[PDB]
């Protein structure tokens, strides 16, 4: 059981740390409520 | 995880 | 394949075919056409 | 410590209830990776 | 009983099934008892309103310019004292009943033509049916415009106030019904009742169970708490146009097309 | 040892108030008095939640629940979730929230569900526009509460994240020292599980009580219906009057409930928030708290927040007080050299706070 | 009555305090009159209508906005009362104590 959890954690830092990667080479080289528009609807 | 709450109440 | 796109549109309900004259008409080439008594008689 | 290999799945109700999921709706679309004739 | 159609109005007794009395009036479309069961009250189609005395066998009084069109419906207020006509002219009025003789009193003008009127038993709610496809709730007291109710794609036909003014049913002509919650206004639930119009949806008194009748010849019995339907009664032919409860719930009365009044009782 | 305080008056600020100050305090006597004495189950629900966004927290609660002792440890932050007691909605938590959310070792990233709404507590709408705008003049520029479903009162199932991306040393030094004008009137109307035309009704008696004025007037409809509308039907508006000028805001709020009507409501959010506005300087009453605080840890320089003689009343007495028994910090009130009203200028000396819980 | 002694005089309850000169923070919202009161206040929009409608570098720009700050806390100071300014910022720097 431990083993399962163990690649699942780890899956989840590298992914975390290859996107943070990301957008610090995408920096170095507006609206914040539009998605409450749609969840009116339903 | 350091400190926390210490209900006594009955 | 015109005879593909005909079956659609009769398939189809909201569709209005209008001829030369500017008369609204159905796939079927019929004439497209609430009361209160009627409802409620 | 690290495990070498991938661990063996475990069938769990929520891996059959998802897996079925894939099933019904393929089934609802005819979509069939299946053999025909040449 | 009292059963008005286009001509006569004949009032029956239960028990022998004996017509006693029968005048004759107008296109009737709505008649109510007054308190005491000794007056009918008709709105007839040409506008008029007729009042009869059973005692008397008469036409004691009629106002031939009540409305300028079809009174559709007729509503009485618990004490019987005021009485709320709808007419297919767009316009609410009420009146007075004073020794007796009809008095109008106030007129409310509406956008559209108007299909029932109820008042709820508290009389503290007036529910206006309009040919909009809208049901509009009023404050009986103050004539304060409160809710309107949306949801049907036909109009609605017959409204419905339970005993505790707490749920309002409807019923139109695209076979649906609708339990709102007089609170707010919102569907709480919406039945695929019948296969046609619903003519007519009643409360039985003191609970939320309801009936309804259509015109595809079923009455059909509900449940308020549960949205099932608990039985269904064939019996009639063709349309059934009227219904009508109890005060004790103890029978039903439904009127069809095929000349037939149906007592339903409680076994 | 500690400092001590009386009843349940302020509970939320006080622990807001030491946690920043680091200083031990000791509240006693809450409710001792009543049937059911001590805390409520949404006081312990606070207390839980100050557990979670801070590190090294001693709370303990007395054994009759009358007394409760809390040694601050630092703020902390990070991602949680917090289920709101029905006995209060969100807004009662998320406010006290955003006392600490920018001072943290990490962003505050905290959903809160429950019930949204209610007659007493702040709104989403009273945060988003109201006191939200005042902590932007601070210097917090990342902030923001997303709604991501609506609960109206009593079953609400609503849900808001609130995210401060913000991490600042302390607040700017505040200096406003005028009546800020005016440039338009904005706000919501919002409706869950009922039909629009209540929203349309709200706005209608609204815009008739503001129509006199000479400004633009322009309320967003936000009808909610469907899976996202909560659990319970309910509607309410609030009003925000905007000085683009210098960022500044007052705002009313309202709910409707069973047997009451939109126009009427819509008029007494209106005729409210002119209440508000000639009681206001340059904040509203309920925005007035938050920028005395805000002024109080700043840098060891005078801000000065002018205050009109209406908003001083026993709410703004006692909240003077609580903070000289925390922080020791005296507000020096001078009047205004002007005649036309009788304003006065709030001088607060900040104390030099700052943020030691962000890594360098 | 100098409300800013008053405050500060906790034998003077809130309410007490209020009155000479002229309840709790867990209500959000802040006391309003009755919504009829109210209506008939503000028939009118009068009352109210008054309220309605270079540096060469940048470290000299920066050095400018210090500086202003502290010409404020200046200016605040001397307008206070000694004893009022010792309560306020303290013991300054220079002062035998």
């Amino acid at each position: 059981f431990e083993a399962r959890q163990r690649i699942e954690e780890k899956n989840k830092e590298s992914s975390d740390y290859h996107a943070k990667m990301a957008h610090i080479v995408n920096t170095i080289n507006k609206n914040k409520y539009e998605r409450e528009r749609k969840l009116r609807g339903g | 995880k350091r400190g926390g709450v210490i209900d006594k109440r009955f | 394949k015109r005879n593909d796109v005909v079956d659609t549109l009769s398939k189809a309900k909201n569709i209005t075919v209008i001829n030369q004259k500017g008369e609204k008409k159905d796939v079927s080439g019929k004439t497209k056409k609430p009361d209160s008594t009627n409802i409620k008689l | 410590f690290d495990r070498t290999a991938k661990p063996v799945p475990v069938i769990t109700s929520e891996v059959t209830e998802s897996l079925e999921d894939m099933i019904r709706r393929r089934i609802q679309d005819s979509n069939f990776d299946d053999l025909q004739r040449r | 009983l009292a059963t008005a159609s286009n001509g006569s109005l004949k009032i029956w007794n239960i028990k022998t099934h004996k017509c006693i009395r029968t005048f004759e009036c107008g296109y009737a479309l709505t008649c109510k008892f007054l308190p005491g069961g000794l007056l009918v009250i008709l709105g007839t189609r040409n506008g008029e309103l007729q009042l009869f005395d059973l005692a008397s066998s008469s036409l004691l009084d009629t106002i031939e310019d009540a409305h300028d069109a079809a009174i559709w419906s007729l509503d009485l207020t618990s004490d019987g004292k005021r009485l709320v006509t709808g007419s297919a002219d767009k316009t609410v009025k009420f009146w007075d009943f004073k020794v007796l003789k009809l008095h109008h009193d106030t007129t409310l003008e509406l956008t559209d033509d108007i299909l029932c009127v109820r008042v709820s038993p508290d009389d503290r709610y007036l529910a206006i049916s309009l040919l909009d496809n809208t049901v509009k709730v009023f404050f009986l007291d103050s004539m304060k415009f409160y809710l309107s109710l949306y949801g049907h794609k036909l109009p609605v036909l017959s409204i419905d106030i339970s005993f505790d003014s707490k749920m309002i049913i409807t019923s139109s002509a695209d076979k649906n019904i609708k339990i709102w919650g007089l609170d707010f206004g919102d569907c709480h639930k919406s039945l695929f009742a019948h296969q046609d119009s619903i003519m007519n949806v009643k409360f039985l008194p003191q609970s939320h169970n309801f009936f309804s009748c259509s015109k595809d010849a079923v009455v059909k019995y509900w449940d308020g708490e549960k949205f099932e339907c608990i039985q269904k009664l064939y019996a009639h032919q063709s349309e059934v146009w009227a219904l009508a409860v109890a005060t004790d719930g103890g029978f039903v009365v439904s009127s069809s097309h095929d000349h037939s009044i149906r007592i339903w009782e409680e076994t | 040892k500690y400092t001590t305080f009386q009843g349940s008056q302020n509970f939320r600020l006080r622990i807001v108030l030491a946690t920043l100050s680091g200083k031990p305090i000791k509240i006693e006597k809450i409710r001792s008095g009543d049937l059911n004495p001590g805390l409520k189950d949404y006081e312990v629900s606070f207390l839980r939640l100050i557990e979670s966004v801070t590190n090294g927290s001693v709370i303990e609660i007395s054994y009759t629940g009358t007394t409760v002792i809390y040694r601050p440890g630092i703020i902390v932050g990070g991602a949680s979730t917090h289920i709101c007691p029905s006995s209060k909605p969100v807004g009662y938590f998320v406010e006290p929230m955003l006392y600490l959310a920018p001072f943290s070792k990490k962003k505050f990233s905290i959903l809160f569900k429950g019930i949204t709404a209610s007659h007493n507590d702040a709104g989403i709408e009273a945060i988003k526009w109201g006191l939200m705008p005042v902590m932007e003049k601070f210097g917090v520029r990342e902030c923001a509460l997303h709604t991501l479903k609506r609960g109206s009162p009593p079953l609400g199932g609503g849900e808001v994240h609130l995210v401060v991306d913000s991490l600042i040393a302390q607040p700017i030094t505040m200096h406003e020292i005028d009546r800020p004008i005016i440039s338009s009137i904005t706000g919501v109307a919002y409706s869950t599980r009922v039909s629009p035309s209540l929203v349309n009704r709200m706005i209608d008696g609204a815009k008739k009580v503001l129509k006199n004025l000479q400004c633009e007037v322009n309320i967003t409809a936000d009808v909610w219906r469907g899976e996202n509308s909560g659990k319970s039907p309910g509607w309410g508006i609030t009003l925000v009057a905007q000085s683009k000028q210098k960022g500044w805001s007052y705002f009313a709020e309202d709910i409707g409930d069973a047997g009451s009507i939109p126009e009427e409501l819509g008029e007494k959010v209106a005729c409210q928030l002119l209440e508000e506005i000639s009681k206001s300087a340059a904040v509203g009453r309920n925005q007035l708290p938050l920028a005395i605080v805000y002024m109080v840890i700043g840098k060891e320089d005078i801000g000065r927040l002018r205050i009109n003689k209406e908003q001083i009343d026993e709410r703004f007495i006692i909240l003077l007080r609580d903070i000289k028994k925390i922080f020791n910090t005296e507000v020096f009130l001078k009047p205004v050299d002007e005649a036309d009203n009788e304003d006065m200028i709030a001088t607060i000396k900040g104390i030099g706070f700052t943020n030691t819980s962000k890594k360098i | 009555w100098n409300i800013g002694k008053l405050i500060y005089m906790d034998n003077i309850s809130p309410e007490e305090c209020i009155r000479r000169w002229r309840v709790d923070l867990e209500k959000f919202v802040p006391y309003f009159d009755t919504f009829e009161k109210l209506a008939k206040k503000w028939k009118s929009v009068d009352a109210i209508k008054e309220r309605f409608l270079e540096y060469d570098t940048w470290y000299e720009l920066q050095k400018a906005k210090i500086s202003k700050q502290l010409e404020i806390n200046n200016i605040e100071y001397q307008e206070m009362t000694p004893e009022q300014r010792q309560r306020i910022e303290g013991f300054k720097a220079g002062s035998y104590v």
